[PDB]
Formats: C-alpha cells, sequence, structure tokens
C-alpha cells in the first residue's frame, strides 16, 4: 500500500512540475504580445489628439 | 480582444481627421499678419474713445 501511494505521488508531481513549466512559457508570450500591441495604441492615441 | 476593438477604434478615427485637415490647409498661407492687424485695431479704438 505505501508503494502504491508513492507512485500515485511521483504521477501527479510529474505532471504538476510540466505544467508549470510550459504555463511560464505561455504567460510570457502573452505579456510580450499585449504590450506590443499595447504601444502601437499609444502611438495612435497621440497622433489623433495632435490633429485635433 | 479589448486591444483589438480599441485599435479598430482609433483607426477610424485617424482616417476621418486627416480628412478635415485636408480641407482646412488650402486656406492658411496668410497667416504672417495676425498679431500686427489685432494690435492695428487696438490702437484704432484707443485713439477714438
Amino acid at each position: 500500500m505505501v508503494e502504491m501511494i508513492e507512485s500515485q505521488t511521483l504521477l501527479l508531481t510529474y505532471l504538476t512540475i510540466k505544467m508549470q513549466k510550459n504555463l511560464f512559457r505561455l504567460e510570457e508570450k502573452a505579456e510580450r504580445n499585449l504590450l506590443l500591441v499595447n504601444d502601437q495604441k499609444d502611438q495612435l492615441q497621440e497622433t489623433i489628439h495632435m490633429m485635433k | 480582444q479589448l486591444l483589438i476593438k480599441q485599435i479598430r477604434d482609433m483607426r477610424s478615427e485617424h482616417v476621418a481627421l486627416q480628412n478635415q485637415q485636408k480641407l482646412a490647409e488650402k486656406v492658411d498661407r496668410k497667416i504672417s499678419d495676425k498679431d500686427e492687424n489685432i494690435q492695428k485695431t487696438r490702437c484704432m479704438w484707443n485713439t477714438i474713445m
């Protein structure tokens, strides 16, 4: 019984570490994409204001 | 999604404003004489009053 629980713990832990590593990579790519688009928004906003 | 919507709206606004500026520049060359005309008018009034 102790050997079975340990095997379960190993599976869960493996899944967890694998997911966390791949999630951090997505979050970083996402934030970068948002900042790039936000910067484009900011340039357009300044040009519109000057024209007005 | 929010950012996409905002950029689209701003682009539309920018085109509209560009059309309005092109109509206004056909009138402006002669501005180099404003401060001088105001002071001239003020001076004429001061003389009369």
